[PDB]
């Protein structure tokens, strides 16, 4: 698995949750702000996101600031999932592409 | 990572449907019933479950408490559901040990 392309030309994505569900624990609490970072830092949004009087364009590399902003919009009640380009949905054979993969951490 | 069958394994539903618990004592069964199927999951009475009488379970959702067989999840809900389950269950262990690595890897 090597980064072989700049873009594989896929519209697919994954939805990284921003909330957890525990049985016996009614309703869904926020995921730990670190776990969300591990699920969102550097990743590319696959669909545009609008929340808290602000818009995140599609194809934007999510900096940690954007992750903090997306967590604020979450606890405001405005976002519950984030569309993200991930290697699970990458169409690059024998590797990934530059956008399905995120930051060089 | 070896996709092995857990010992204390949860039972999952293979179909969408509503839950109907029927217990004449010494034996227990969970029925997932739909317009097209009525399937009975007879469970060891000691095993504890996750579904109320009348819940709506989707395919692949666990009925009991244990770990999910990734091959049973493969057949019931498809490959991308196995991918997300493995990542989350792997990332559980490293998070319980204070290790922070990104989900990409
Ligand atoms: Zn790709």
């Amino acid at each position: 698995i090597v980064v072989r392309e700049a873009d594989c030309g896929t519209t697919n994505y994954i939805s990284v949750p921003l909330f957890q569900m525990d049985e016996v624990t009614r309703t869904l609490r926020l995921r730990k702000r670190s776990d969300i970072e591990s699920g969102l830092y550097g990743r590319v949004l696959a669909r545009e996101v609008e929340a808290l009087g602000r818009r995140l364009e599609e194809g934007r590399y999510l900096s940690l600031e954007d992750v903090h902003f997306l967590i604020k919009a979450a606890e405001a009640g405005e976002v519950r999932e984030v569309p993200v380009r991930s290697p699970l949905t990458c169409q690059t054979r024998y590797g990934v592409c530059q956008k399905c993969y995120g930051y060089d951490l | 990572f070896e996709a092995r069958r857990p010992k204390a394994k949860a039972v999952i539903s293979e179909i969408d449907g509503v839950v109907r618990i029927e217990e004449g004592e010494d034996r227990l069964s969970v029925f997932v019933e739909s317009e097209g199927f009525s399937k009975e999951y007879k469970l060891p009475k000691d095993a504890r479950l996750l579904v109320k009488d009348g819940d709506y379970v989707e395919a692949g959702q666990p009925l009991t408490r244990g770990a999910i067989d990734p091959h049973q999840l493969l057949e019931a809900k498809g490959p991308e559901a196995v991918e997300r389950y493995l990542v989350d269950e792997i990332q559980k262990v490293y998070r319980a040990q204070g290790v922070k690595l990104h989900d990409k890897h």
